[PDB]
């Protein structure tokens, strides 16, 4: 159930943070 | 299959060298009278640099070469291998030095 | 959008500024120096490093990347190796021009022939356009056949 | 004497003419034989000696005193080109035509350490037992590398494994055996190899090879001295300027200054201009030999070792102890103490992590049997994974 | 197994003087050419103005 | 003429001379040798100087060369800047068997032939210089 | 090794030719750098000029 | 032990002409022929082993410790064979881990 | 669409068209290169977000482009040939 | 006696009526494919200067 | 050569041993086993080569 | 060191956001997109002075793709160490190969080798710290240190520092 999103504006670990896929909803 | 004569630097067969000596070293050191190990160790096949001599006494490489005394031939700029230590001292006894054509010795 | 992202800012060419390479740049934009005349290592892949076909020069293989950039064959433009010359050559495309400098200058004290005290010479001088500067003085300079170690007072000159 | 016999003007001349590749012994030998065949006759072939060297490719060197007869040795011959390819060879030149070659060594010493050259032990270290007087070959001392029934890795000949899986060992000697035809002298392989074999200069050594080769000697590394000799090889040649590099000088009337690299020509002329407290002095470029220079690290660089097991590693300078020099490391962020030669001031890294490992970066790896997690910067020696 | 065909070559005669004006800028005013060649093997040899 | 010159070549003698015992001095003072290196632009610029060979060679301004080139007893090699600009000076004059007479220079020419702390291109100019002066003596 | 003048000049003039032919193979005056075919080379002053070149 | 062992460098010298399906094979022969010694192998490897639920809240050195302790307890419990350790390193592993030994 | 046809479409005045036909119809690049030395000689990384001109020893000064493939080949080949174009974003006078 | 049968093969092969390493300056063009696409065509080209 | 030409070109050239000593001296200085300089210090300490390793194998207690 | 600097930025903007709300959008995203960032150039953007009233002139439409591109000049407030400056610091981390602190929002990390060896360090201590007979310095400490080298990284900066010195240590 873990999804890893990349963002270019977030700087830590280069963009990159663990979201569950439970918390997210399609763009 | 040739061999350069370390001594006076003159070129021949190994079998040359061990059946009849060498024409000029024969006078100290006696190749044709001495056995396979001593004839390599005063001829190399190992060499250099092949040189023709035709009139050692004008030819200004022959006194470059200290062999305008020599018979004329084929002859080695460079030789691999030196005299060993005690043909060097039997050489010393006649009373001649042996100046090397290893060209490391200058 | 058809290029992959990147942080630099996106600006376009406003001025080509020409000239030419230092040694000393051409051996700082290097990657890699060129020794090697075998274009392969053994005929078993992996090109010698080294050689004419080093990886890090760049990559011309789909499964291949680059060794310095790290970038795909779609975005990696290719890095320059300089090879250190054993004795100085003429550039081909220059000779008449190295000829005509040495025409114009001293080949042992390395100074110009005339000087602005001379009126031509001052007047030449005083243009603008360098290759307009360079013929007019070239073709004063070109009749002074001497160095002169005195002043025509010491000019700087050899004799 | 050897200084006298220089030549002179009034010495015959000598003459290069060009000649088909690979045929300048055999026209020596035919100008050598007419010359014998016309000695003794109404017309001699006039010209006093005739040579060719190995370097000077195509290239035949015959020593006389007249043009024509050196048309009279070469008329006849086929491997003359057609053109008369001759030139009068300057009496400078004299000397240099016969100088000796390859006198950097005096030969091959017993017991140095040398690097083969090919065959199985192709690159294994190995001690030169003996020197062969011919000097084409020469035993050696090596490790074996045996399977006892693509190579077996160098391990010590070991009796016992060898008898139970080939019982069919010689002896000849206590302490020396001979196994499958190769001899073994106390659990150290004793073989010839040919010259065309071997490495006698630039030789790396490895302190694993030397240590199982001096093991047997009773002491750990007990002989130095080549050993040395390879480290000034290494320091020597391992130096590399760039201009702007703080350098300090060694030798000449100028030891002991600091200056800073200006520009570099060729790899030997280094252009330097001198710091002191006089300005008139800090003005001046002074072109100084770079064999004479040393590197000058001050603390709080960003320096990148250059060669090593911490090769692309790249830190902060902390402490100078003279010839090592000690730095904080940027992947590790541990202290490394490397020798000053191994350091090169960079003052950015941008390493490349490509052709390492087995992972690269956004890679999804598994840490555990638990724990799974994602690469989100490599290392050359590591690699930081989020979970 | 490709079929070629020999294309006929167009060439002056030889053995013929002839005569032609060169132009202005030239010491030249009036050429006369003649291109030899042996009747055994019709080759060309060489030819003299 | 002549003679202005000869007294400026003196001049730069003296001058040469009096560079050479100051770092000389400050070597064995505990400081570099600086002076040799600010006379060496003057120095150059006369000796490349093609006229003023003739009086150059009246003058035997070679001795100051020579003991320029001569080694400091602290065994330490003058700057390598001097030997090559007094190497090329060297070259470009036509030295005969009488200044090398007066100068002695072929000492210090052998010397820089025999070492090995001197440059290998110096090593053989050296070499061809010293086959050149020898030329003359033997024909 | 060893510095015979006129090889030195042989070998430093090869080198120069071959630099030269590299950029530019249509020097008036000398043979052309041919290739095992023939062919001449093709430098790059040749990529660049004509309907073919790099410009056109 | 296994699939660490497929990808030590360990294997790749001991075997150099080999697959890696086979590396892995040898690894699995070897843990079911000696445990200990297998583990023994692993060297620094060992302790990226999930050993406990939480094993990650110790600090590094303390984990270390207690690997250390664990090892030379069983090891002792076990004990070595000095002569096949000298006559083969892969029992030689176990030498440093006795009691009053160490490296 | 060769010279005639740009010289054509020049007439018209439609530059847009012009751009869009030898560039994004064609071989369209991206490069970078140093503010400083103008080169095309910086070293990027695009995924691990760091550019670096060795020569200038710069990290932050760096542009992109977006030029003919045709003419990073032409600007290497002179470069090859010891000519050293410079690139600029800004005008100097 | 490869010599004359790979000469003649490759001038009337290629055109270039000439050795094959001096094929450059060679007059070039002198054999063609035969045109088969009719049989006037074919005709015409057999007889063509 | 002749003899008194033979004594010119010493006086030109010199024997040498206005500058022997010089050489002697530089021959000296061009001749000179401290493992630290023979290999890096990570390498030593990871093949056990320092002198913490001699005192711990010295030592009579349990590393 | 703080600083007042005079600095510019170039933001684009979609045609999406092509509204009479267009320049007050644009201040909050400079705000957001510049506020607390690290340029390894300039070092830490802290704030930004008058923020809500900033120029940004008029936007170019870029061609061929619509966006516009806005040119805002601003003036922000900097902070930027420097190699050999001393400055004022508070512990974070005690470790056996040194101990952290921060200088707002540097953290700088002091090795041993760069630290006076009476202070030894103590992991018996609690909590653990770098003690001398009349020094402890431990987590939260006053530590007034002197900064030797600086590392760049994307959008990071890497201090350390040392105590080496007189007047330096614990404060
Ligand atoms: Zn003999
Ligand atoms: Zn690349
Ligand atoms: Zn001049
Ligand atoms: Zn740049």
């Amino acid at each position: 159930n873990f999804l890893f999103l990349r963002s270019r504006e977030i700087v830590e670990n280069q963009g990159v943070f663990v979201t569950s896929s439970n918390r997210v909803k399609t763009i | 299959r040739e061999r350069a004569c370390m001594l006076c630097g003159i070129v021949l067969p190994g079998r040359v060298f061990m059946q009849n000596g060498c024409p000029n070293c024969d006078s100290v050191l006696n190749l044709r009278d001495s056995d396979q190990a001593t004839v390599n160790e005063c001829t190399s096949s190992s060499f250099e640099g092949l040189v023709a001599v035709g009139d050692n006494e004008h030819s200004w490489v022959a006194k470059w070469l200290r062999v305008d005394r020599f018979q004329p031939g084929l002859y080695a700029v460079r030789v691999d291998g030196r005299l060993p230590s005690d043909i060097v001292a039997a050489l010393e006894q006649y009373g001649v030095y042996y100046r090397p054509r290893d060209g490391s010795v200058i | 959008s058809q290029f992959p992202y990147s942080s630099a800012p996106l600006r376009s060419v406003k001025e080509v500024q020409f000239g030419l390479l230092s040694p000393e740049e051409i051996r700082a934009i290097s990657v890699v120096k060129i020794e090697y005349p075998e274009i392969m290592d053994e005929s078993r892949q992996r090109p010698r490093e080294g050689g004419l076909n080093d990886p890090k020069l760049g990559s011309i293989d789909r499964n291949f990347k680059c060794q310095t950039c790290g970038e795909g064959m779609a975005e990696c433009p290719g890095h320059f190796g300089h090879m250190e010359l054993a004795k100085p050559v003429f550039h081909i495309g220059f000779i008449p021009k190295i000829k005509k400098v040495c025409e114009c200058i001293c080949m042992n004290c390395g100074k110009l022939l005339l000087d602005e005290t001379n009126p031509t010479m001052a007047q030449a001088i005083r243009i603008r356009d360098p290759k307009k500067r360079f013929n007019a003085v070239w073709q004063l300079c070109k009749t002074k056949m001497v160095c002169e170690a005195d002043a025509p007072v010491s000019r700087g000159g050899c004799g | 004497p050897q200084r006298l016999l220089i030549p002179t003007v009034d010495d015959p001349g000598i003459w290069g003419v060009k000649v088909r590749l690979g045929k300048e012994k055999d026209v020596v030998r035919q100008i050598l034989k007419k010359k014998l065949a016309r000695e003794g006759t109404k017309n001699p072939l006039e010209i006093y000696s005739a040579f060719q060297r190995d370097s000077f490719k195509g290239h035949v060197y015959i020593e006389a005193r007249k043009a024509e007869a050196i048309n009279d040795a070469l008329k006849g011959n086929v491997n003359v080109f057609s053109n008369n390819s001759k030139f009068l060879v300057g009496i400078v030149e004299y000397k240099d035509l016969l100088r000796p070659v390859k006198s950097s060594d005096v030969k091959l010493t017993r017991g140095s350490y040398v690097r083969v050259k090919n065959g199985k032990f192709k690159g294994d270290l190995a001690q030169v037992d003996e020197v062969l007087e011919n000097g084409l070959e020469a035993r050696l001392k090596l490790v074996p590398r045996l399977d006892y029934g693509f190579r077996p890795a160098q391990r010590l000949f070991s009796e016992a494994e060898a008898r139970v899986h080939e019982p069919t060992i010689r002896r000849d000697r206590d302490g020396f055996v001979t196994y499958g035809g190769e001899e073994y002298y106390e659990g150290f392989l004793y073989k010839t190899f040919r010259l065309q074999n071997l490495i006698v200069n630039s030789i790396n050594p490895t302190l694993n090879e030397l240590s199982l080769f001096q093991s047997n000697e009773e002491s750990t590394t007990i002989d130095l001295s080549t050993i040395a000799d390879s480290l000034k090889e290494t320091a020597k040649n391992l130096v590399s300027f760039q201009p702007g590099d703080n350098v300090e000088i060694i030798n000449g009337e100028l030891n002991h200054l600091t200056g800073t690299v200006s520009s570099v020509n060729q790899s030997t002329i280094v252009s330097v201009r001198l710091h002191s407290d006089d300005d008139t002095i800090n003005s001046e470029t002074v072109e100084i030999p770079t064999s004479d220079l040393r590197k000058i690290f001050n603390v709080g660089d960003h320096v990148r070792v250059i060669h090593g097991k911490h090769t692309d590693d790249t830190g902060l300078i902390v402490e100078v102890n003279g010839d090592k020099v000690e730095f904080i490391s940027n992947q590790t962020k541990r202290t490394v103490i490397v020798f000053s030669n191994y350091l090169i001031k960079s003052t950015d890294s941008t390493v490349s992590i490509n052709e390492s490992g087995r992972f690269e970066l956004h890679d999804l790896v598994q840490v555990n049997s638990d724990l799974v997690g994602i690469v989100i910067r490599a290392q050359k020696d590591s690699f930081d994974v989020l979970c | 197994g490709s079929e070629k065909v020999l294309i006929a070559q167009e060439r002056s005669a030889a053995n013929i003087v002839q005569v032609f004006k060169k132009a202005a800028p030239s010491p030249i005013s009036h050429v006369a050419e003649i291109r030899s060649a042996l009747e055994k093997g019709s080759r060309l040899i060489s030819t003299m103005q | 003429l002549e003679q202005m010159q000869d007294e400026l070549i003196q001049q730069l003698k003296l001058q040469m001379e009096e560079s050479a015992i100051r770092d000389a001095n400050n070597i064995e003072q505990g400081k570099p040798a600086i002076f040799k290196l600010k006379l060496l632009p003057k120095v150059k610029d006369i000796l490349l100087r093609a006229n003023l060979a003739d009086s150059i060679l009246d003058n035997n301004l070679l001795a100051s060369v020579r003991l320029w080139l001569e080694p400091l007893p602290d065994a330490s090699l003058p700057a390598y800047q001097i030997q090559k600009v007094l190497f090329d000076a060297i070259k470009s004059l036509p030295i005969k068997t009488s200044h090398l007479r007066e100068s002695g220079l072929g000492k210090v020419m052998v010397f820089y032939q025999k070492s090995k702390r001197v440059e290998p291109n110096l090593k053989r100019t050296a070499e061809k210089l010293i086959s050149d002066w020898t030329r003359p003596i033997m024909g | 090794d060893g510095s015979p003048q006129h090889i030195i000049n042989e070998v430093e003039q090869l080198l120069q030719f071959h630099v030269a032919t590299y950029m530019d193979n249509d020097i008036a005056g000398q043979p052309q750098a041919l290739q095992k075919s023939g062919r001449p080379v093709k430098a790059i002053r040749a990529r660049l000029k004509g309907k073919e070149g790099r410009l056109r | 032990t296994a699939r660490l062992y497929q990808h030590s460098s360990k294997s790749s010298a001991e075997y150099p002409n080999r697959p890696q399906l086979a590396k892995y094979c040898i690894g699995l022969a070897k843990y079911i022929q000696s445990p200990l010694l297998e583990y023994l192998a692993l060297d620094e490897s060992m302790y990226s082993l999930h050993i406990h639920k939480h094993q990650n809240l110790l600090p590094r050195e303390k984990l270390i410790d207690a690997v250390q302790t664990s090892i030379v307890d069983i090891v002792n419990l076990v004990g070595v064979d000095i002569n096949e350790a000298v006559r083969a390193p892969y029992h030689a592993l176990a030498l440093p881990y006795v009691c009053g030994l160490g490296p | 669409f060769g010279e005639m046809e740009r010289d054509c479409m020049i007439a018209h005045g439609a530059a847009g068209f012009l751009k869009e036909r030898l560039m994004e119809a064609s071989d369209a690049f991206r490069v970078h290169v140093c503010g400083i030395c103008g080169l095309m000689s910086v070293i990027a990384n695009l995924k691990k977000n760091q550019f670096e001109c060795r020569s200038c020893k710069n990290k932050t000064n760096i542009y992109q482009l977006h030029i003919p493939y045709a003419a990073k080949l032409l600007f290497q080949e002179l470069m090859a040939m010891n000519i050293a174009p410079r690139l600029y974003t800004e005008r100097s006078g | 006696s490869t010599t004359i049968t790979s000469g003649l093969k490759y001038s009337l092969a290629t055109g270039n009526w000439g050795e094959q390493k001096k094929a450059m300056s060679s007059r070039a063009g002198v054999s063609q494919v035969l045109n088969r696409y009719t049989y006037s065509s074919t005709l015409s080209h057999l007889r063509r200067t | 050569l002749q003899g008194e030409q033979y004594q010119e070109i010493i006086e030109i050239f010199g024997d040498g041993t206005d500058y022997q000593w010089t050489l002697d001296a530089e021959e000296e200085m061009e001749q000179p086993t401290s493992l630290a300089d023979v290999f890096e210090p990570s390498e030593l300490k990871e093949k056990m080569l320092t002198d913490e390793d001699n005192v711990i194998r010295v030592t009579d207690l349990p590393e | 060191m703080f600083f007042l600097k005079d600095l510019s930025l170039i933001l684009t903007l979609h045609p999406s956001y092509f509204g009479p709300q267009m320049n007050q959008y644009l201040r909050e995203k400079l705000l957001t997109d510049v506020e607390g960032t690290c340029t390894g150039q300039f070092g830490y953007i802290v704030t930004v002075l008058d923020g809500m009233n900033i120029d940004v002139g008029k936007g170019r439409i870029i061609p061929g793709s619509g966006s516009a591109e806005f040119e805002v000049k601003y003036r922000a407030v900097v902070w930027k160490p420097f190699k050999g400056e001393v400055v004022d610091a508070i512990v974070s981390n005690v470790s056996p190969i040194g101990f952290f602190a921060d200088v707002g929002p540097l953290n700088v990390f002091v090795s041993t080798r760069l630290i006076p060896d009476n202070l030894v360090y103590n992991p018996s201590n609690s909590p653990p710290a770098y003690m001398s007979n009349d020094e402890l310095i431990t987590k939260g400490s006053k530590v007034r240190l002197k900064v030797v080298g600086t590392r760049t990284d994307v959008n990071e900066i890497y201090a350390i520092g040392s105590i080496k010195e007189d007047f330096l240590g614990a404060i």
